[PDB]
C-alpha cells in the first residue's frame, strides 16, 4: 500500500450532464453523512460597478425565504433534520450546501433547487438584509488580513472587474434595488453554470433523479491586466503592521501551478510575527506572493528576508528542497481532501474551474513531474524580476518604498 | 532616526504607481508646460525687477565712466 498505490483506491467521482446543462456530480464513499450542494460560477468579477455587492446580498438573503416556504420555514426545516446550511461567495464562485444525513438526501437537494430556481426577495427582508450587512461592515473592518487582501486585489488589478470586493462598497449594498438583484439571479444564476456536487453516503444514480427532479426546471438557454501598484494604509495606532506582497501568478489552467505550490512550501518566522506564503488563483490571472505581519521596526527585515528566499528559489534551488517541498504539497493535498465537506467543496470548484475532477493520481504524477531545474525555471518566470503589487495596513514607515521593493525582485549578482 | 520611529500619522492611504507601469514623461504639453508658465509668471514679477535695478545701475555707471573721461572742451578753450 504505497502512497502512490494508495491513491487507486480513492473512488472516482462520477459526472453527469443533465438536459438543462446542471452537471451533477457525485463521489459515493460508506459514509454515513454527506454534504450536498450547488456551485455557481458567478462571483464579483461577473459584477460591475452598478451591482458590486449583488452576489454577497443574496448569499445573506438566499436562507431567509423562497416561494414554497417561508425563511422561517425553510430553517425550521434545515434544523429540524439535523444538517447544516453554509453558504460562501468568492470573486469567481458561489457556493450553498447542505450538509447532512445520507438517508436525508432527498429532501436536500430539494431544498438546494428551493434556493436556487425560486427565491423569494421579501422586500422587508431585503431592508434587513440591508441593515445587517451595513453593520457587517463595521464588522469586518477590525479584521487585518482581510482588509490587506482586499487592498491588494484593488491595487494588483485596479482598471478590471476582479479588483473590487466581494461585498462591494457601502453605498453599492445601500442602494441596490430589488430588481437589480432579481436581474441578477436571471442573468447569472442558470444552467449549464451550475455543479450540483456531493459525496460520502450518496448513490450517484440517486442524485441523478433528486437534481433533475428539483434542479431541472433551470431556464436552459474585459482584459484583466496585472498592475503592479501599491496601497499604503497608515493608522499608526494599529499594534503591528500587515502586508501583503504579490506579482501575477498563471490561472487555473496551467501546469505551472503546480511548481509554483511546490516553490510556495518551500518558503524563517524568526525575523517576522506570523509569515505566509499564498497562492490565489483565478481563471486567467492569479495572485502568487506572501502575506505577513510586522512589528512597527522590523518590516524592512522581513521583506529583505522574503525577497532573498524568492531570488534563492528562482537562481539557485537544491534538489533536497524541492523535495521537501513536494512532499509537503502532496502531505497538504491528501489532508485537505479529508471530509466530505472538502471533498463536495473540491469537486464543485474542479468542476468550475478544470471541467473536470482531477484525480489524485494525476496530481501526484504532475507532482512528480516536478524537479529543482523545472522549479528554478517557472520561479525565474513568474516571481525574477518582475513588478510587484503591495499592499500594507499600517503601521507601515519602515516598509520600503515601492523602487526599493521593486529592485529587491532582482539579484545583481546573478 | 531610523523610519520606524519618526513620526504618527493615522489613516492616510497612498496610492502608487510602479516606474514601468507609467510613462516618464506625462501631461507634456497638456500640464507640464502651462505649470511651468505658471511657476514663471509667480516668481517672475517677485526675482526680476532686482535684477532690472541693477541693470540700469550698471549701464549708468558705465556710461558716466565713459562721460568721465571724455570732457574739457571749456578747460582747454580758455587758452
Amino acid at each position: 500500500a504505497t502512497f502512490a498505490q494508495a491513491l487507486q483506491f480513492v473512488p472516482e467521482t462520477q459526472v453527469s450532464l443533465l438536459d438543462n446543462g446542471l452537471r451533477v456530480a457525485s463521489e459515493q464513499s460508506s459514509q454515513p453523512t454527506c454534504t450536498v450542494g450547488v456551485w455557481i460560477d458567478v462571483g464579483s468579477r461577473f459584477e460591475t460597478e452598478k451591482n458590486n455587492g449583488a452576489g454577497y446580498f443574496l448569499e445573506h438573503l438566499a436562507f431567509k425565504g423562497t416561494k414554497n416556504r417561508p425563511g422561517s420555514a425553510l430553517e425550521k426545516e434545515v434544523e429540524s433534520m439535523g444538517a447544516h446550511l453554509n453558504a460562501y461567495s468568492t470573486r469567481e464562485h458561489t457556493a450553498y450546501y447542505i450538509k447532512a444525513l445520507s438517508k436525508d438526501l432527498p429532501k436536500a437537494v430539494e431544498l438546494l433547487g428551493d434556493i436556487v430556481q425560486n427565491c423569494s426577495l421579501e422586500d422587508s427582508q431585503i431592508e434587513k438584509e440591508r441593515d445587517v450587512i451595513l453593520r457587517e461592515m463595521q464588522e469586518n473592518d477590525a479584521s487585518m488580513r482581510d482588509v490587506v487582501f482586499n487592498y491588494l486585489h484593488a491595487t494588483a488589478f485596479q482598471g478590471t472587474p476582479l479588483a473590487q470586493a466581494v461585498e462591494g462598497p457601502s453605498e453599492n449594498v445601500r442602494k441596490l434595488s430589488r430588481a437589480d438583484l432579481t436581474e441578477y439571479l436571471s442573468t447569472h444564476y442558470k444552467a449549464p453554470r451550475m455543479v450540483l456536487a456531493a459525496a460520502g453516503g450518496v448513490e450517484h444514480q440517486q442524485l441523478l433523479d433528486l437534481a433533475q427532479k428539483h434542479l431541472g426546471g433551470i431556464p436552459w438557454t474585459t482584459p484583466c491586466r496585472f498592475t503592479g501598484s501599491e496601497i499604503r494604509h497608515r493608522d499608526d495606532a494599529l499594534p503591528f503592521a500587515h502586508v501583503a506582497i504579490a506579482v501575477e501568478g498563471p490561472g487555473w489552467a496551467s501546469p505551472d501551478n503546480v511548481a509554483l505550490q511546490v516553490a510556495n512550501a518551500i518558503i524563517a518566522n524568526k525575523l517576522c510575527q506570523s509569515f505566509q506564503t499564498f497562492s490565489i488563483c483565478y481563471a486567467e490571472t492569479g495572485l502568487l506572493g506572501a502575506h505577513f505581519v510586522c512589528d512597527r521596526m522590523k518590516i524592512d527585515d522581513m521583506m529583505f528576508v522574503l525577497q532573498g528566499q524568492w531570488m534563492r528559489l528562482c537562481t539557485s534551488a537544491t534538489e533536497s528542497e524541492v523535495a521537501r517541498g513536494k512532499n509537503i504539497l502532496r502531505n497538504a493535498l491528501v489532508s485537505h481532501l479529508d471530509g466530505t465537506t472538502p471533498v463536495c467543496e473540491d469537486i464543485g470548484r474542479s468542476l468550475l474551474t478544470y471541467g473536470r475532477r482531477i484525480p489524485l493520481a494525476e496530481w501526484e504524477s504532475r507532482i512528480a513531474e516536478v524537479d529543482a531545474s523545472v522549479v528554478r525555471e517557472i520561479c525565474s518566470k513568474y516571481i525574477y524580476d518582475q513588478c510587484p503589487a503591495v499592499a500594507g495596513y499600517g503601521p507601515i514607515e519602515q516598509l520600503p518604498d515601492y523602487n526599493r521593493i521593486r529592485s529587491g525582485m532582482f539579484w545583481l549578482r546573478f | 532616526r531610523e523610519f520606524g520611529n519618526l513620526t504618527r500619522m493615522r489613516h492616510v492611504i497612498s496610492y502608487s504607481l510602479s516606474p514601468f507601469e507609467q510613462r516618464a514623461y506625462p501631461h507634456v504639453f497638456t500640464k507640464g508646460i502651462p505649470n511651468v508658465l505658471r511657476r514663471i509668471r509667480e516668481s517672475f514679477f517677485r526675482v526680476v525687477p532686482q535684477f532690472v535695478v541693477f541693470y540700469l545701475i550698471y549701464t549708468w555707471g558705465t556710461e558716466e565712466f565713459e562721460r568721465s573721461k571724455r570732457k574739457n572742451p571749456a578747460a582747454y578753450e580758455n587758452d
